[PDB]
RNA sequence: GGCAUAGUUG
DNA sequence: TCTGAATTTACGGGCGCAACTATGCCGGACG
DNA sequence: CGTCCGTTCGCCCGTAAATTCAGA
């Protein structure tokens, strides 16, 4: 569970673009293909986002460079898929 | 007193008044003014478009919610076309011009 | 979808292409069948299918036919969404001028043809005529005529002419009108002419047409040709119970219309006579007026038992139109209501949700877990097992809870606060759980109040929810940097009464191992709670580099003291609970933990106090009794003086040795003597109630009173209210205002008798108006700085200027008000702040100054700092995050993006309910100083000052500015500048009620241009033997030397003038009128001796006015220039004044009054903006002429007089910005290389970024001029037509913006409020930059 | 289900 | 006797938010 | 019952228009 979020303020030192970077990533999760980077204690996707900001390892740039990543990817496999 | 969806009104496509009509808790506007002070931008916007008056809108985000997505569209408050109506119905042109 | 709103006048081609098809018909429903009529106002072929995919006569019924008209009835079958937003039209048989813009005051009508509103009435009106096409005759174009002027030029002039009726003449004259001709006459008019007036009505009628010129409007598309219709489905009836229909009162106002405009059709088939169309024509034109806006044109028509209906305009304005009532505050889904309760066990992020209503407002969230889970394969299924409320629909709502936020908000949602997320706790009960820290923030008691839950739905709501919004992340208030969590009434008389101590308890003096020791202590009865022992304190101080550094003591402290430090967290010092823990002492404990420890531990600890609080206030079991308001036992003895004076005083008022006025005051004077002197003794009586001793000697300690102990911890109650309950209640004042004689002699332990309590009912009585009649105020107050201040937002990061305000503590002329720390805390700096030893930087230029920095100044005892402010800021349509400073809700710099002007606006305007309807004596020991003053020695030794303006400051021994007086002209001094004295002793002395005429140099008296008889009056004297000479003015002298103004001069022993000192001109002093002159001709003088004697706001209405900028009722003239001055022509109508420079503008001159008492004579060189009267300063006045950091000094300082007077701590910086909003537009006075007008009032950014460009090239920028607007003007007066729309004033706002063609880019917060996209400060603030840079 | 009126709550 | 400034006067703007209960009604008058 | 067409009486302020000074 979450009671405050300074930590996550205070690595994304914004207080809105924190926001966002969570919303994009809880959107990940929820929709969502992809899945948790931190043991999940039974909390909903936007406190797992928040979480996984805490630690450091989720960010605006991570997640366009793993974007991009995929990207990349879903160009290569169509790539080979048809030609 | 609390309500999820119930009726509307006709004239602005927005949720009825009071309790004996099963009807919508009012975010005025100096609720807006309190949320305008803080950065809760997404909060109003769903507050006053999704939740409010924006008809496509409010049953994709009620076919969203029920699926699992907590996503909206955002669309245009039909209030503020009822608005475009009644002051094109002066002697007043009102438009949106394009992008 | 789009980017900007376009308004403009509507042509009849542009209103017949939005019509589908033109109503003829004054008929909308069958009454017997609920069918639409042919061509009604209901219709079908007009505005389409009343259900969907359905023809009117049922032939296509499905969607095969999608797009297909019938050929029946003619009805275009699809969706009735068309139906409402199909419109139509109305063939007006004549035309018809639109109410706007012939009574908009000013009217676009009038003023457009240069003519009086009352002739264009009446001719629109038919009851007279205007010409067209006058010609060769003895008649004009704009001479209107009546029908006996007509009649003689149709018998005289039967020739070519053409003088029309009507709206028709109207129209004709707006179509056979040039606009460019017209502003051609014009501006050579107005470029040759001489007139004020005529420049002013020349000037207003050139911009109304050369708008008119710029934009694609005509003059005649405000005749109305064609009147649109309402689309039927915005304009409904309601089936009600019974055959009969719910009468629209827009409806009603189309049939009017429709009726009147047939009937005139029919009458000019037939050829009607002359005066029945007139008639029908006027009742035609009365009856448009009426529907587009009803009332304003008078005598406004009602139709449901005398109830004027509801027009057009009544619909698009006020506090029940579209802006107010359904764009700007919607009703929302997904929301609940209820009364709220304590819930104490909460913690601070959390509120109790029942659980009925938790079930209603996650209905959809529920639905779709349990068609995830697999317990409803239909939506049906699962509503209807929500609806039964099944044993597995509980357990999927306490899964879809878990961190769900709800937005909890209380109805007068007065600041940001207002409205706070908590995570949801399920309930079985029917009423919310409100944790009782929050209760402040809500000002919400639990004697009955309702708040509402709001849920946030998507993904980016929840995240602000918990992100923004949560209760745990607003500690502090954003007004100030004080918490907002403080612990209200039960947890500080717990913390009061466990943190004290008695003279002698159980256990006293034992030694104790640790606060365990004491817990365990206290809990099995073995010693006091407040018994004063020795323990062992370990408390961690982290002083090194963010390392805890433990250090272990003996404190001499009570069991209850250590008892709660077993809650203070490591990072403190023990002396924070190591006092009685009062309220302010609980609040300075939060604020210390927040600055050290920082939010978590904050909000641990904020926690923990209200559970031990809690807990111990139960433990207390502080009640309250009849016996513990303790009347004192001298109360009878003072009364009884004091009505043996009174008595003494009527005694002596009725044998005539004073009057009345001045025994009703010494009455009142020893009434409130008396009152005081028995609140002191209760006062004391409580103070010192207990005298507890068995063990030797009494000792006094601090009374254990239940009423005693409430009062002084901060809990409830004041002095004031103890007061009333056991001393008298004292004096109480009549509705008329004025206090009454006898006082309440009774407390409340006593009975009041049927007097008193009737005095006390007009008193309250008072108050209770007062209260209903100002929150109004206060809400009006707030909405006007709301709306003025809203598109403000930190938009930059740096500004990079050098300018700023110069902070200095306010001293009002004794101690000071505010100091320097609470002033300059987290403000960034702008120069550089030299010590005040010699020229060395303490801080550097761009610093935040945060409490380690404010406390080193302190130390350092510096006392002006020049700070950067929110008025000084170069950023364009914004603020820089460094001009602001910090944010006040966190301690770090203000983020890029968050709006400041809503929450400078809301902070202003919360406490607006609060706000209600000689001789120097030197205090402290320290230097004198004199400021801008030019003082000479007499011959006794004792300076006078010969200057305006010097400013007296007692400094201190560290050189900080301690008090601040005013000396005025003429001032006698026993002391010296810079020698420092004794405070205690008056250093400057003189006499208010004369004003001296002190000379400056020495010699004999010579009365020079003076006639005995007309130029001075004789007095001779009989009860002093000594004659006077006194100088009248011009409108009390005779008419012989008036034309002449004598002089006083100053001359040698032989009778040669002697010369000023410093220039050629000879010392002759200008005597003006009404002097007391006790010297006679020929008297020795000498320098520093005086030559004659010169004779002689509110509360919340006062910063309504401020922020208002009111010119008041006496205005203080100021200098425009400076240089020498003198006087003009002898009272042409007014007293010329004539201010004459070195080297400037020698012919200024202003016209004076000369009733009002001036200040300055002939004889001082003043500079601009120096005082000339006396009175309050126009705010215009202090910006044109001293600049804008002087005009933002003022209003903040004048505002906050109020909110310190009242108790209120408010932060200077939502005042500095409200100032900035003020001051935003700009009027132009030389136009230079830019397109600017002459003297157009233009934005400020505009201008400075138009100025800024051509700085760059090789032109020279257009010279600009700042003006102050009040709110309301400055609100009105913005470039987006929208939010002048929704604020006051719509109409006129709207006839403006669709006759000037203006066009809104929608680039503030209100607009996308109304348009309903994301707001440009928060989390949207990302979204229109990504907007602006993929454009 | 819209307006008006009257009363009430904070 | 004309003409501009200042004064006075008439008139249109505005006058807190949220919530609950009730009745009356939507029009009074010819076939 | 079925149908069917015409009440002045508050407080404050800004602003434009009418009126009155005050000349030359
Ligand atoms: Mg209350
Ligand atoms: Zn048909
Ligand atoms: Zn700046």
């Amino acid at each position: 569970a979450r009671v405050t979020v300074q930590d996550a303020v205070e690595k994304i030192g914004n207080r809105f673009d924190l926001v966002l970077v969570a919303a994009r990533r809880a959107r990940q999760m929820q929709v969502g293909g992809k899945d948790p980077l931190v043991p999940e204690e039974n909390d909903k996707t936007t406190v797992i986002a928040l979480r996984e900001i805490e630690e450091g390892l989720i960010n605006n740039q991570i997640l366009d460079v793993r974007e991009r990543q995929e990207q990349q990817e879903q160009e290569a496999a169509e790539l080979q898929a048809v030609t | 007193h609390a309500r999820s969806t119930g009726s509307y009104s006709l004239v602005t496509q927005q949720p009825l008044g009071g309790k004996a009509q099963f009807g919508g808790q009012r975010f005025g506007e100096m609720e807006v003014w309190a949320l305008e002070a803080y950065g809760a931008a997404y909060t109003l916007q769903e507050m006053l478009t999704v939740k409010s008056d924006d008809v496509n809108g409010r049953t994709k985000m009620y076919k969203n919610i029920v699926d699992g997505n907590h996503q909206m569209e955002p669309g245009m408050p039909e209030s503020f076309n009822v608005l475009l109506k009644e002051i094109r119905s002066l002697g007043i042109n009102i438009e949106l011009e394009d992008e | 979808e789009f980017d900007a709103i376009k308004i403009a006048l509507a042509s009849p081609d542009m209103i017949r292409s939005w019509s589908f098809g033109e109503v003829k018909k004054p008929e909308t429903i069958n009454y017997r069948t609920f069918k639409p009529e042919r061509d009604g106002l209901f219709c079908a072929r007009i505005f389409g299918p009343v259900k969907d995919y359905e023809c009117l006569c049922g032939k296509y019924k499905r969607l095969k036919h999608r797009g297909v008209i019938c050929e029946k009835c003619g009805v275009e079958v699809t969706q009735t969404k068309v139906r409402r937003e199909r419109m139509g039209h109305i063939e007006l048989a004549s035309p018809t001028a639109h109410i706007w813009f012939l009574k908009s005051l000013p009217s676009r009508i009038g003023l457009l043809l240069d003519m009086p509103l009352r002739d264009i009435e009446r001719v629109l009106y038919f009851e007279s005529y205007v010409v067209i096409e006058g010609g060769m005759t003895n008649l004009e174009r704009q001479q209107i005529l009546t029908e006996e002027q007509y009649l003689d030029a149709l018998e005289e002039f039967g020739d070519e002419f053409d003088a029309k009726m009507g709206a028709e003449a109207i129209q004709a004259l707006l179509k056979s009108m040039d606009l460019e001709q017209e502003c051609e006459q014009l501006r050579e008019e107005l470029n040759e002419t001489n007139s004020e007036t005529k420049r002013k009505k020349l000037t207003k009628r050139i911009k109304l047409l050369e708008a008119f010129v710029q934009s694609g409007n005509k003059p005649e598309w405000m005749i109305l040709t064609v009147l649109p219709v309402l689309p039927p489905d915005l304009r409904p009836l309601v089936p009600l119970d019974g055959g009969r229909f719910a009468t629209s009162d827009l409806n009603d106002l189309y049939r009017r219309v429709i009726n009147r405009n047939n009937r005139l059709k029919r009458l000019l088939d037939l050829a009607a006579p002359d005066i029945i169309v007139r008639n029908e024509k006027r009742m035609l034109q009365e009856a448009v007026d009426a529907l587009l806006d009803n009332g304003r044109r008078g005598r406004a028509i009602t139709g449901s038992n005398k109830r004027p209906l509801k027009s057009l305009a009544d619909m698009i304005k006020g506090k029940q139109g579209r802006f107010r009532q359904n764009l700007l505050g919607k009703r929302v889904d997904y929301s609940g209501r209820s009364v709220i309760t304590v819930g104490p066990y909460l913690r601070l992020h959390q509120c109790g949700l029942p659980k009925k209503m938790a079930l209603e407002l996650f209905k959809p969230f529920i639905y779709g877990k349990l068609e995830l889970r697999g317990l409803a394969t239909t939506i049906k299924a699962a509503k209807k097992m929500v609806e039964r409320e099944e044993a597995v629909v509980w357990d999927i709502l306490d899964e879809v809870i878990r961190e769900h936020p709800v937005l909890l908000n209380r109805a007068p949602t007065l600041h940001r606060l207002g409205i706070q997320a908590f995570e949801p706790v399920l309930i079985e009960g029917k009423a919310i759980q409100l944790h009782p820290l929050v209760c402040a923030a809500y000002n919400a008691d639990f004697d009955g109040d309702q708040m509402a839950v709001h849920v946030p739905l998507t993904l980016e709501a929840q995240l602000e929810a918990r992100a923004l919004m949560m209760s745990t992340n607003n500690i502090l208030s954003p007004a100030n940097g004080e918490p907002i969590i403080v612990p209200s009434q039960d947890v500080v008389l717990g913390l009061y009464y466990m943190t004290r101590d008695c003279v002698n308890a159980k256990g006293e003096g034992m030694v104790l191992t640790g606060p365990k020791e004491a817990e365990r202590l206290y809990r099995s009865g073995l010693a006091s709670l407040h018994a004063r022992v020795k323990v062992r304190i370990t408390e961690y101080e982290k002083d090194a580099n963010g390392e805890l550094v433990a250090k272990t003591s003996l404190k001499d402290t009570t069991v209850g003291r250590a008892i709660l430090w077993m809650i203070v967290p490591k990072g403190l010092p023990y002396s924070i609970v190591n006092q009685a823990l009062g309220k302010k002492a609980i609040s300075k404990m939060l604020n210390t933990c927040y600055r050290i420890l920082g939010l978590k531990p904050t909000v641990i600890f904020a926690d923990q106090i209200m559970y031990t609080g809690f807990a111990y206030a139960a433990r207390s079991g502080a009640s309250v009794g009849i016996d513990d308001m303790v009347i004192p036992e001298k109360k009878h003895e003072i009364i009884s003086e004091a009505e043996a004076e009174v008595a003494e005083i009527q005694e002596q008022f009725q044998s005539g040795l004073v009057t009345a006025g001045e025994r009703y005051n010494k009455v009142i004077d020893i009434w409130a003597a008396a009152n005081d002197r028995v609140s002191k003794a209760m006062m004391d009586n409580l103070q010192t109630e207990t005298v507890i001793n068995r063990d030797g000697q009494e000792e006094k300690q601090v009374s254990f009173n239940s009423i005693y102990m409430m009062a002084d911890s901060g809990a409830r109650g004041s002095a004031a209210q103890i007061r009333q309950l056991a001393g008298m209640r004292g004096l109480m004042a009549k509705p008329d205002g004025s206090i009454i004689e006898t006082p309440i002699t009774a407390n409340f332990r006593e009975g009041l008798n049927v007097l008193q309590y009737f005095i006390s009912t007009h008193g309250a009585r008072k108050g209770l108006a007062d209260t209903a009649l100002k929150t109004a105020n206060s809400g009006y107050l707030t909405r006007r700085l709301v709306d003025v201040a809203q598109d403000l937002v930190v938009t930059e990061d740096d500004c990079g200027t050098h300018e700023g305000i110069m902070m200095t503590p306010v001293i009002e002329g004794g101690d000071v008000k505010e100091p320097l720390r609470d002033r300059v805390l987290g403000r960034v700096t702008a120069e550089d702040v030299l010590k005040p030893g010699t020229a060395d930087i303490l801080v550097p230029r761009n610093t935040l100054l945060h409490e380690q920095w404010c406390d080193l100044l302190e130390e350092n005892s510096v006392d002006a700092v020049k700070v950067r402010s929110v008025v000084s800021c170069d950023t364009d349509f914004g603020v820089c995050a460094h001009c602001y400073g910090r944010d006040l809700a966190r301690g770090h710099i203000i983020n890029k993006g968050e709006a400041i002007g809503v929450i400078a606006a809301q902070s202003i305007g919360e406490p607006g309910t609060q706000l209600t309807m000689s001789s120097i004596q030197v205090k402290n020991k320290g230097s004198i100083k004199l400021s801008n003053v030019k003082s000479v020695v007499n011959s006794s030794g004792k300076l006078v000052i010969t200057s305006r303006n010097t400013e007296l400051k007692l400094i201190d021994e560290f050189g900080r500015t301690k008090e601040s007086y005013k000396v005025p002209y003429g001032a006698v001094l026993a002391k010296g500048d810079g020698e420092q004295v004794a405070g205690g002793e008056t250093v400057a002395n003189w006499d208010p009620h004369t004003m001296p005429v002190i000379t400056e140099v020495s010699g004999f008296v010579r009365f020079t241009d003076m006639i005995d008889g007309q130029t001075i009056t004789r007095q001779t004297d009989e009860l002093t033997g000594l004659s006077s000479l006194v100088v009248l003015d011009s409108a009390e002298r005779t008419a012989g030397g008036k034309d002449l103004r004598p002089a006083l001069k100053i001359v040698d022993a032989q009778g040669n003038d002697v010369l000023i000192p410093g220039t050629d001109m000879p010392a002759q002093y200008f005597l003006p009128g009404k002097a007391i002159v006790q010297l006679e001709d020929g008297v020795q003088i000498s320098s520093g001796d005086t030559l004659a004697r010169i004779p002689q706001t509110g509360g919340l209405p006062r910063v309504a006015d401020l922020f208002e900028a009111r010119r008041p009722k006496e205005p203080a003239i100021l200098a425009e220039i400076s240089g020498i001055v003198s006087f003009g022509k002898e009272t042409k109508g007014k007293r010329r004044l004539v201010i004459t420079p070195v080297d400037g503008s020698d012919p200024y001159e202003e016209m004076i009054p000369k009733w009002r008492q001036l200040n300055v004579f002939e004889g001082e060189r003043v500079e601009r903006g120096d005082v000339i009267s006396d009175g309050p300063e126009a705010p215009h006045d202090i910006l044109r002429l001293r600049g804008v950091h002087a005009v933002t000094r003022y209003i903040v300082n004048e505002v906050q007089d109020v909110y310190r007077l009242q108790g209120v701590k408010i932060n200077d910086k939502h005042i500095e910005v409200i100032v900035r909003q003020m001051l935003r537009k700009a009027t132009i006075v030389n136009a230079g290389s830019s397109d600017f007008l002459e003297g157009e009032q233009v934005e400020y950014s505009r201008v400075k970024i138009a100025n800024r460009e051509l700085e760059a090239n090789g032109k020279v920028g257009a010279t600009y001029s700042r003006d102050l607007l009040g709110i309301t003007k400055a609100s009105l007066a913005t470039e987006s037509f929208i939010s002048a729309a929704s604020f006051q004033e719509t109409t006129r706002v709207l006839t403006e913006a669709a006759v000037a063609g203006k066009r809104d880019e929608l680039r503030g917060l209100k607009e996308n409020v109304i348009v309903g996209r994301l707001i440009p400060a928060g989390t949207g603030y990302a979204y229109h930059q990504d907007r602006m840079r993929r454009r």
